[PDB]
């Protein structure tokens, strides 16, 4: 079946530059032209430009014309976009997508098969370790991953035994450059003192692995 | 550059509904025009192609209309599989505009949260900042209004709210106001509290809390 | 008895005191609420059904270009595949004969869109549709095209000669690597429009060797551009035109018809007007606008003799000719016409 397989997750800074892969298989790889569309978190869509991967040819949109660089390797099927001169509005997820139609001026630019998807963040913050605080109190307690970097953390409670009510809000930016997250959950008051509760915050990045007690 | 217009922004249907969402184009457009849905967290998947043209895998409820300017994606009797944001792309001139996209939600009966208020942890303490939690915990519809009194004082510009998706069970929201402040400026004042306001609330609840206590 | 002379304007008059199909030759015109036959300038009105969607035809191949005969107007497309003129051999379908294709020559304004793929290579232009003068864009092809000219390798020059009117739609003319003259097109005045990335022309034959070849606008061309060689493929003509044809001049002082200017365009004067040496002739193409008659004159037109015996509102109408070719009136207790104002002068 048709698949397309994307890079993993890039973390830049400001000023730095972004390569993400796009390997093919399933399908003709130089048949049919190569979408690129970033997606803002929590916003809409945006098409960036295509790449023909049988000649070559590219076709940028004029708002990223100039520091956009589309190729392919078809000894490999796979298309690359090379997005320099990153800002800040730059951070968006990186899909690519294949056009539908063998023969370009017939087709209607629908997009039937996306990759996995990119996650670009850039921001001028530097790698940092989240602080795990307790929130302690039917109870309801939590935690609260309070300034990391970046994007993102596994929080699971009791190793993954406690899924039942467990309410992760997602990370909102705050204006020092660092996410703020907090996991609560709610449990029977019963039970508030007579069995452990402990969230396992997880950030890859930073290689960093906290458990914390929440204790009444 | 065409610009789309998607009509309602965000809508609220129950399975078994026909929904009809509207895609408006700048100018003349032919039909040229797709249709995406958009799971949270996945890949668009296209639908409809060439105004009407259904996608193939796409179920027969799903269906396009409309050419030149105004564009219509309906879908007879929603299913659960069907919950998700739509976008309308057009392509007739050389860079595909999408349209804000339509979120539709599952219809619910309107369910009052669950404030629960979260004083800041002496380990937070130690570090020199205090974060005061105030939690709306599964209710429904999404509107709230959540404002904070330290010291029967109104506070703005120092909090910051987050919400979750719709359930997978009962289709309720749940969300979280974190109040940041320094401790210096927390070991000024005794009370600290959070006023709920919502539609399944017969009066807005207020949690509070003292230093120390 | 439809025409009456009339003594105030000097000229016959549609007479107060005056079903069957109309023949081959002209049309059923209504005048004010009365039905009549008028005669066709050549080729009488017909509406024709045309191709692409919404008809039962997707190009013009064999089996429906023997219809396309004696039509003036497309209401609808045109399409060229290429399936439509080099046959389909997996079908068994012969090619198109291309010189079927000179049916196209009456057609004069087509609805839609054309859409040209596909075109028999010892045919260097479109000039089959040479009479084409308007295309009116009301459907459109693919991305809003209205013109689509993609792939023709043998096209020199396009050839729409009478084309003045694009009403609505994109233009495509693209991959013609022999195509020339259409450089210098003003696409302006073409398409009514700004020309707002409405123009997709590029892949063609590059301007660099057509000019060097010589192969560009006549002299006789103005700025608007030219649908290849010659004074007649012109858009606009600098001076004047003859017949379609970019002319230096009319022939207001000599010639051998004597002619006069309307809108840059020569016309023919009326044949009752002497032809003047070194001076003008004729304001306009009636009998009342020339310099000096031919023959004789009865009030402001130039005649050829004097109304002697046409009816009237009163009867018959009898003038003789005066000292200087004026058709001036016989008296009136005479009948049977007079030589001069005299009483005596009748009969
Ligand atoms: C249109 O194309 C033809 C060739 O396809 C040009 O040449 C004429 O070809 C016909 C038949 O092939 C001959 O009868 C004519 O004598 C040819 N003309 C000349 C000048 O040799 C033709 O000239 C083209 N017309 C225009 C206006 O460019
Ligand atoms: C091409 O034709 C266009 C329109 O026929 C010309 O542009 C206009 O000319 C009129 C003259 O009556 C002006 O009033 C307008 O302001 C002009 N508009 C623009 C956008 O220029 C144009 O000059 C012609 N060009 C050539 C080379 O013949
Ligand atoms: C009315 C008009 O435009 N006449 C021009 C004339 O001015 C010019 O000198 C000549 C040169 O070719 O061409 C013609
Ligand atoms: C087309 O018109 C000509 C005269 O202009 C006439 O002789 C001929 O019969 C007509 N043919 C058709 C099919 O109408
Ligand atoms: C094209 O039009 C002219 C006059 O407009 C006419 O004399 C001529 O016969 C037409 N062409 C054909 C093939 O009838
Ligand atoms: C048509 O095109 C082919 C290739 O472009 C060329 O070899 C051939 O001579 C052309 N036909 C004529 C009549 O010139």
């Amino acid at each position: 079946q048709v698949q397309l397989v994307q890079s993993g997750a890039e973390v830049k800074k400001p000023g730095a530059s972004v390569k993400v892969s796009c390997k093919a298989s399933g399908y003709t790889f130089t048949g049919y032209y190569m979408h690129w569309v970033r997606q803002a978190p929590g916003q809409g869509l945006e098409w960036m430009g295509w790449i023909n991967p049988n000649s070559g040819g590219t076709n940028y949109a004029q708002k990223f014309q100039g520091r956009v660089t589309m190729t392919r390797d078809t000894s490999i099927s796979t298309a690359y976009m090379e997005l320099s001169r990153l800002r800040s509005d730059d951070t968006a997820v990186y899909y690519c997508a294949r056009d539908h139609g063998s023969r370009h001026f017939w087709s209607y630019w629908g997009f039937d098969y996306w990759g996995q998807g990119t996650l670009v963040t850039v921001s001028s913050a530097s790698t940092k370790g989240p602080s795990v605080f307790p929130l302690a109190p039917t109870a309801a307690l939590g935690c609260l991953v309070k300034d990391y970097f970046p994007e993102p953390v596994t929080v699971s409670w009791n190793s993954g035994a406690l899924t039942s009510g467990v309410h992760t809000f997602p990370a909102v930016l705050q204006s020092s450059g660092l996410y703020s997250l907090s996991s609560v959950v709610t449990v029977p008051s019963s039970s508030l003192g007579t069995q452990t509760y402990i969230c396992n915050v997880n950030h890859k990045p930073s290689n960093t692995k906290v458990d914390k007690r929440v204790e009444p | 550059d065409i610009q789309m217009t998607q009509s309602p922004s965000s809508l609220s249907a129950s399975v078994g509904d026909r929904v009809t969402i509207t895609c408006r184009a700048s100018q003349s457009i032919s039909s040229y025009l797709n249709w995406y849905q958009q799971k949270p967290g996945k890949a668009p998947k296209l639908l409809i192609y060439a105004a009407s043209s259904l996608q193939s895998g796409v179920p027969s409820r799903f269906s396009g209309s409309g050419s030149g300017t105004d564009f219509t994606l309906t879908i007879s009797s929603l299913q659960p599989e069907d919950f998700a944001t739509y976008y309308c792309q057009q392509s007739y001139s050389t860079p595909p505009t999408f349209g804000q996209g339509t979120k539709v939600e599952i219809k619910r009966t309107v369910a009052a949260p669950s404030v629960f208020i979260f004083p800041p942890s002496d380990e937070q303490l130690k570090s020199g900042t205090a974060s005061v939690v105030c939690l709306l915990n599964n209710f429904y519809p999404r509107e709230a209004k959540v404002q904070w009194k330290v010291d029967n004082a109104l506070q703005s510009g120092n909090s910051q709210e987050s919400v979750t998706e719709q359930d997978s069970k009962d289709s309720t929201y749940s969300l979280s106001s974190t109040l940041t402040l320094s401790k210096a400026d927390y070991e000024k004042h005794k009370v600290y509290a959070c006023e709920v306001t919502h539609q399944g609330l017969s009066s807005p609840v207020t949690k509070s809390f003292n230093r120390g206590e | 008895q439809p025409l009456v002379y009339n003594k105030l304007t000097f000229q016959l008059e549609p007479n107060p005191h005056t079903v069957r199909a109309c023949p081959p030759d002209k049309m059923e015109v209504d005048k004010n609420g009365l039905k009549m036959c008028e005669p066709c300038g050549g080729l009488c009105p017909k509406a024709c059904e045309g191709t692409g969607s919404g008809s039962r035809f997707q190009t013009v191949d064999s089996s429906n270009i023997d219809g396309f005969v004696n039509c003036t107007k497309i209401l609808g497309n045109l399409d060229f595949l290429i399936t439509g003129l080099n046959g389909d051999p997996w079908h068994k379908i012969p090619a198109l004969d291309p010189e079927k294709l000179n049916v196209f020559r009456t057609v004069r304004e087509i609805t839609g869109y054309l859409n040209i793929q596909s075109w028999p290579p010892h045919m260097h232009n479109f000039s089959v549709f040479s009479n084409l003068t308007t295309i009116g864009g009301r459907s459109l092809y693919n991305r809003g095209f209205s013109l689509l000219i993609m792939k023709n390798l043998n096209v020199t020059s396009l050839g729409f000669r009478s084309l003045k009117e694009i009403s609505a739609g994109r233009i495509y003319i693209s991959a013609n690597r022999q195509l020339c003259y259409h450089h210098s097109l003003n696409w302006t005045k073409v398409l009514r429009g700004p020309t707002e990335e409405r123009l997709d022309i590029k892949h063609n034959r590059p301007r660099r060797d057509c000019v060097a070849e010589g192969k560009v606008c006549d002299p006789l061309c103005s700025s608007g551009g030219c649908w290849g060689p010659g004074p007649g493929q012109c858009l606009s003509c600098r001076n004047y035109s003859r017949g379609g044809v970019c002319v230096t001049h009319c022939n207001f002082l000599n010639g051998e018809p004597r002619e006069f200017a309307h809108e840059a365009e020569c016309f023919s004067c009326h044949p009752e007007c002497q032809p003047m040496e070194g001076t003008a002739t004729c304001n306009g193409s009636g009998s009342d606008t020339c310099a000096q008659c031919a023959h004789f004159r009865d009030g402001p037109h130039c005649v050829s003799s004097c109304p002697h015996g046409v009816l009237g509102a009163k009867g018959p109408i009898y003038k003789y000719p005066d000292v200087q070719n004026e058709c001036r009136p016989c008296h009136e207790n005479c009948t049977q016409g007079c030589k001069g104002p005299e009483l005596q002068d009748c009969l």
